């Protein structure tokens, strides 16, 4: 019933990530908080 | 690829604006519920260490408003970590270490069997000392909050020397636990 991800698993997923940010997320960030957006 | 998270989380952002009230500066930036979307979000926004003085980030479970008056927070409290000893880049680096380690511990459900009692995390970026806090649901559960505090200190490598305070939200309107 419990879904867990330890530190190494999460960091490895970041280090090997290649997929881009979903466009819906990017547009939402731009809409409500453009000033914190990094790209 | 898809690694679903136990919980769906909302990131909130408090934009420093000296002319406006708290409620008018706060924005729900994005919800996410996978490891992929967690990192997409974190990768494309300013780190805690890159925010202007006076800004906040909040990460709370979907449905929990990032305010102590929320039914999910009202009977609860927070573990508080103050980042004020180091200077300039070293302080900034420690702040970012604490925030991201905390976020990873939360979304990865690393707080043993007590994840149901986690509400969210808050970072306040302040010139006088940044604050990183872990909010829990029930301030009467010493067993829960003590264990959560121990994991918190372990994950963030907070030394036994530095004593963390668990403060009850209600009393803020003297720590219940020190660690």
């Amino acid at each position: 019933h419990m879904i867990r991800y330890n530190r190494d698993t999460l960091m490895t997923a970041r280090d090997t990530k290649r997929a881009p940010i979903p466009d819906e997320m990017l547009q939402e960030i731009n809409r409500v908080a453009p000033d914190i957006l990094i790209a | 690829t898809r690694h679903p998270l136990q919980n769906r989380w909302a990131l909130w952002y408090l934009k420093a604006d000296r002319n406006k009230e708290w409620e008018d500066c706060l924005k729900m930036v994005s919800l996410f519920d996978t490891v992929e979307d967690f990192w997409s979000l974190y990768n494309h926004i300013q780190s805690a260490g890159g925010l202007n003085w006076g800004s906040d980030y909040y990460l709370f479970k979907e449905g929990i408003k990032p305010m102590w008056e929320d039914v999910n927070n009202v009977q609860g409290g927070r573990w508080l970590v103050v980042v004020d000893k180091q200077k300039l880049q070293r302080r900034t680096q420690l702040l970012d270490h604490y925030w991201l380690e905390l976020l990873m511990a939360i979304v990865g459900e690393q707080f043993d069997e007590y994840g149901d009692y986690i509400c969210g995390a808050v970072v306040n970026v302040r010139q006088k000392g940044d604050k990183v806090s872990l909010w829990t649901r029930d301030a009467t559960r010493d067993d829960v909050n003590l264990r959560i505090g121990q994991v918190l200190k372990q994950k963030l490598s907070i030394p036994d020397t530095e004593i963390l305070r668990y403060e009850v939200h209600k009393d803020s309107s003297k720590p219940r636990i020190c660690l």
